């Protein structure tokens, strides 16, 4: 309701005295509502912007710049009334003044580098490259600033100067190349240690990351508020995100992980080179794709008996003596059981290999490029079937104990402690439908989705027997052969 | 790489 003042004011008199704290955590869709028309919700909107954009830099002016990065004018759409709104923000707070044109210029100097990229491929120790890199072999000696991808702790009195910046940056760019543009930019810190960015120049969706993002950590305080769902330390790992431009943010590229897909191509062919590769599997499914039910499901029979599971293989002979081993196998049981279960409830897209982080020493999954959301694939021009991602190879890597277990219990206690906070998930899914920034690929699929999402939360049916038909369901070959190729 | 695009 932002039609009458009358309802504004009782309000605006008791946000003013709200603490900047509070407004943070939704502060992407908040940040969304802003316009330039003069209105008594307009000003506090805007009394609210300011005080969290002037109290906490760190925490807002990220997201203030990618609301006010790239925003055309002839075409008419909110952004360009937030866009103004936001740039009108940013001036009241630059006029108050070194630290927010500091990280204006921090983010024009990322966005600048995400935009270009070469051809090449390097790792191990010692690289040089980068064309105009002044600024970032001085950017402390110049602008004392922290690198925009630390989990900066929230402080109630908001200024403070304890903050590590960082001006050393190694000259190295391990830049691996996938779809588009990556970059990876190391730097160091004030503390001693190195913090890695991995800067994207292909338009992948990565504001609907941050915001899935921000619903996976009031998940983790979900599940941080309670006995059962903390006794296992249970969370759904987030890694931070900070979009300067939707086509050319900027990510936190974790500590040292090999993301899935890039692993157990080798650990397949180290481990089984008898077997076939995936180049076999590949196409031969691609001659799959137009033939029948029983043709397809006979070929991915035959594939799938030829490429024995290999992922086992990882956490053995990597880590540790056994006990370290362990902890990292459940660490990756649970994240990845809480990681499953939320993308099915909120209809989470792609789940290759190449979307998949594991840790290493610890073990928690990490999910990257999560932009299709809210029940998108499925409905591909390629269909799937699997809700979740749940391969051959990802149930070995649970152990010896397939998903009946450790894996099956966190799911379920993940999805009791959802529908028992179901009531505070709905209303943050709510505040994501009513801002145009979430991606649900006037009246809109973001309805139904959050509809299904009730359904899939739905007491009707036993969490027990939800969880053993979700298990069934992703792991069963007759579903897993239509899916994609590869995918054993 | 082989996922699907994911495009439009
Ligand atoms: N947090 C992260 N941890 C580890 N690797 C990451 C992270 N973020 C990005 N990456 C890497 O960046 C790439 C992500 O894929 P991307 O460059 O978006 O191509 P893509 O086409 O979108 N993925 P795909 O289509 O499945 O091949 C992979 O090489 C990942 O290893």
């Amino acid at each position: 309701n932002s039609h009458l003042d009358e309802l504004n004011n009782s309000l605006q008199h008791y946000l003013q005295n709200l603490p900047c704290k509070k407004f943070i955590p939704v502060f992407y869709q908040l940040a969304a509502r802003l316009m330039n028309e003069n209105s008594k919700f307009q000003q506090s909107l805007t009394s609210i912007c300011y005080n969290v954009g002037r109290n906490h830099p760190y925490h807002s002016l990220h997201v203030l710049f990618s609301l006010v990065s790239n925003v055309p004018e002839i075409e008419n759409l909110d952004a360009g009334s937030r866009y103004r709104a936001v740039k009108k923000i940013l001036d009241l707070l630059k006029v108050n003044s070194n630290l927010v044109t500091k990280l204006l210029c921090s983010f024009e100097n990322y966005v600048s580098l995400a935009e270009w990229n070469p051809r090449s491929k390097v790792d191990s120790t010692s690289f040089s490259r980068f064309p105009g890199y002044k600024w970032f072999l001085k950017d402390a000696a110049n602008y004392g600033l922290p690198p925009i991808t630390m989990n900066v702790k929230v402080n109630d009195t908001g200024d403070y100067s304890n903050i590590p910046t960082v001006s050393s940056f190694d000259d190295t760019i391990h830049f691996a190349s996938g779809i588009n543009a990556p970059k990876v930019i190391t730097c160091l810190g004030s503390n001693g240690h190195t913090y890695k960015q991995l800067v994207k120049g292909g338009n992948d969706d990565l504001r609907q990351d941050a915001v899935m993002e921000q619903v996976f950590e009031q998940v983790n305080g979900f599940l941080r508020s309670y006995r059962k769902t903390s006794q296992r330390n249970l969370s759904m790992r987030t890694y931070k995100v900070i979009p300067l431009a939707l086509k050319t943010g900027v990510i936190e590229w974790v500590q040292d992980t090999i993301p899935l897909g890039e692993y157990l191509d080798s650990a397949h062919k180290v481990y089984h080179p008898k077997e076939w590769s995936l180049s076999t599997c590949r196409k031969l499914i691609a001659e799959k794709q137009m033939e029948d039910l029983e043709t397809r499901l006979k070929v991915y029979d035959l594939v799938c008996r030829h490429y024995r599971p290999v992922f086992r293989h990882f956490f053995l002979e990597s880590y540790a003596d056994p006990v370290q081993w362990f902890t990292t196998q459940t660490n990756y049981a649970r994240s990845t059981a809480v990681a499953s279960v939320l993308g099915h409830v909120l209809g989470l897209g792609d789940r290759h290999g190449q979307n998949i982080l594991i840790d290493k020493t610890s073990g928690e999954v990490i999910h990257i490029d999560l932009g299709i959301a809210f029940e998108q694939g499925k409905k591909l021009p390629v269909p799937e079937c699997v809700p979740f991602r749940l391969t051959r190879d990802v149930v070995d890597g649970m152990g010896i104990t397939g998903v009946e277990g450790v894996f099956r219990r966190c799911m379920e206690f993940t999805l009791e402690t959802l529908r028992r906070e179901e009531d505070s998930l709905l209303s943050v899914l709510e505040v994501l439908r009513y801002d145009p920034l979430f991606s649900w690929l006037g009246e809109s699929e973001a309805e139904r989705a959050i509809l299904k999402v009730r359904q899939k939360l739905s007491s009707t049916l036993s969490v027990e027997a939800s969880v053993g038909e979700l298990i069934r369901i992703a792991q069963d070959p007759s579903y897993l052969a239509l899916m994609f190729c590869g995918w054993s | 790489v082989s996922t699907q695009e994911l495009y439009s």
